[PDB]
């Protein structure tokens, strides 16, 4: 985690603007859309045949808001993301068997939803800023796998 | 491989595009420039600073490359033999390199033309990136 | 593309690995485990303890598998159809992990091929592996 | 490093078998046959038209030398390979623009090269904490680009 006071200022004014509720249906609906292979873990949330399937589904929904919700608490704790996602990162690794990679995947997935949405506003250094961001996250979560 | 509906989904989503491609090859480049800094290594003879002309004059010719394999959607590796024979040979870019301008240039699209950048076309312009970066690099062993 | 040269190779490595390719699956498989962890994560149901029956078994397989791709080695899209089916719809192994699989294999023949692990030979297996990976992930998406 | 005292043994000594000057030119050379693009900084090196060219060209071999010679040298300093290469690391960015993936080829092909060497002395726990220096090596030497 190498943000610079100025690029930590920059992932902190731009997320002031954020609906996690939103972003977060987005960037996950998107993944399982993109990646279609990331399907694998949710088979229980029904009916992921299409993109619309996809993209409105109420489970896929309601799971982006969780996942970016965790993500948001993340950022409030740039200073500490490996202590931050520790327990997450046991879960994923020792109940859940999710293969760390898709934590990159989601995370590129994510800017381009923040480039989607900020237009212009979104910024070759502010995109930097994130990506550095989603990097560490995604590190973070992968720190207890074993 | 690319489906009909990627095909179609491409040449929409390129189609307006139109006359800024090249704006916008210069700006998928700094972008990642400042996100992938190690990319720099393969551009030291250049000028990388913001409005750089070099950049600008290279940001055209890649969007005439992505336009060229738009209209040729149907025999990019006849259409980009050339540029294959280039890189393998002479640039040796390594590729790895080719997700990253690849995801660049999703970013750029998705900055520009939010109407156009539904989940459906991010995946289709994903895919041919993908089949672009495949060709790019075919001949490199 | 598999040059000639390579096909030749190949052959001749593969051919020398006879009834023993299927430690040599078990092998890298358990390499595999030991050095990137992360692809534990595909086989929770399996015992990824040293000496499993369970990675025996899965060892043979894959052994099995490769060994019909030398076979086939002009015609491998063919021969593995059903194999890049099942990786594509049920496994859905992430892409990054072949390429972890396919260093423990050749980390596992060198180890075990000595005089047959040349230079040139080591060039073929390589692209060999790679070839097989990109048809076992080409109907991805 | 994130090696254990059982790891840092089982590198150590191995390492204590090594002939760095064969292990040098191999593994250098193996790289440019494989990955023939990595050939693209050493022009000046002569005719690497041929596998047998290229295991013969001296150039090679003896920059394979002071390749792993350096590598060795950093076995010392195990617990903060950082400040080890930070020299050799502003170098290849600033003076040589070597892109830092080559220097995860070349581990590949540096395990690739021991297995060879050592067969049965090189087992999974064996190659395993190897994995480990040869990622820790290529992150140090790749920390100073910008
Ligand atoms: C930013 C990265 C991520 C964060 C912060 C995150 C966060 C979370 C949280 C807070 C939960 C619920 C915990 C619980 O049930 O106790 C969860 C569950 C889950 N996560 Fe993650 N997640 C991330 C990435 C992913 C990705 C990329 C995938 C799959 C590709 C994934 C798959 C799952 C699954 C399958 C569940 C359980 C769902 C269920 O209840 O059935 N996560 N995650
Ligand atoms: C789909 C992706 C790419 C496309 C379409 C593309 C296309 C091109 C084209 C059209 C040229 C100019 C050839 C000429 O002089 O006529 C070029 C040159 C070049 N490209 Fe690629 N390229 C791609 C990916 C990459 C990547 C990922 C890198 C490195 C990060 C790269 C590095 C270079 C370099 C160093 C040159 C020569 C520039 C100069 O000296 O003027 N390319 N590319
Ligand atoms: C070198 C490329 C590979 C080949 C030739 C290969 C071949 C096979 C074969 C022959 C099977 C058994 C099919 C059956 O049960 O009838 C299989 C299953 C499987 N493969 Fe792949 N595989 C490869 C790469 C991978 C990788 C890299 C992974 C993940 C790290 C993987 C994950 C799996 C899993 C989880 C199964 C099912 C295991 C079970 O439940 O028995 N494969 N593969
Ligand atoms: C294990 C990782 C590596 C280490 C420890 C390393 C170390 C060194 C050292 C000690 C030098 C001597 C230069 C001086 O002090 O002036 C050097 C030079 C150089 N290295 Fe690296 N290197 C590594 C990987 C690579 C790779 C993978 C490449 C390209 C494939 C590379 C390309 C070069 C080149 C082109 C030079 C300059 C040679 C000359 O002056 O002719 N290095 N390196």
């Amino acid at each position: 985690m190498h943000l610079t006071p100025e690029e930590k200022s920059a992932v902190t004014a731009l997320w002031g603007k954020v609906n996690v509720d939103e972003v977060g249906g987005e960037a996950l609906g998107r993944l399982l859309v993109v990646a279609p292979w990331t399907q694998r873990f949710f088979e229980s949330f029904g009916d992921l045949s299409t993109p619309d399937a996809v993209m409105g589904n109420p489970k896929v929904k309601a799971h982006g808001k969780k996942v970016l919700g965790a993500f948001s608490d993340g950022l409030a704790h740039l200073d500490n993301l490996k202590g931050t996602f520790a327990t997450l990162s046991e879960l994923h690794c020792d109940k859940l068997h999710v293969d760390p990679e898709n934590f990159r995947l989601l995370g590129n997935v994510l800017v381009c939803v923040l480039a989607h949405h900020f237009g212009k506003e979104f910024t070759p250094p502010v995109q930097a800023a994130y990506q550095k961001v989603v990097a560490g996250v995604a590190n973070a979560l992968a720190h207890k796998y074993h | 491989v690319l489906s009909p509906a990627d095909k179609t989904n491409v040449k929409a989503a390129w189609g307006k595009v139109g006359a800024h491609a090249g704006e916008y090859g210069a700006e998928a480049l700094e972008r990642m420039f400042l996100s992938f800094p190690t990319t720099k290594t393969y551009f030291p003879h250049f000028d990388l600073s913001h409005g750089s002309a070099q950049v600008k004059g290279h940001g055209k010719k890649v969007a005439d490359a992505l336009t060229n394999a738009v209209a040729h959607v149907d025999d990019m590796p006849n259409a980009l033999s050339a540029l294959s024979d280039l890189h393998a040979h002479k640039l040796r870019v390594d590729p790895v390199n080719f997700k990253l301008l690849s995801h660049c240039l999703l970013v750029t699209l998705a900055a520009h033309l939010p109407a156009e950048f539904t989940p459906a076309v991010h995946a289709s312009l994903d895919k041919f990136l993908a089949s672009v970066s495949t060709v790019l690099t075919s001949k490199y062993r």
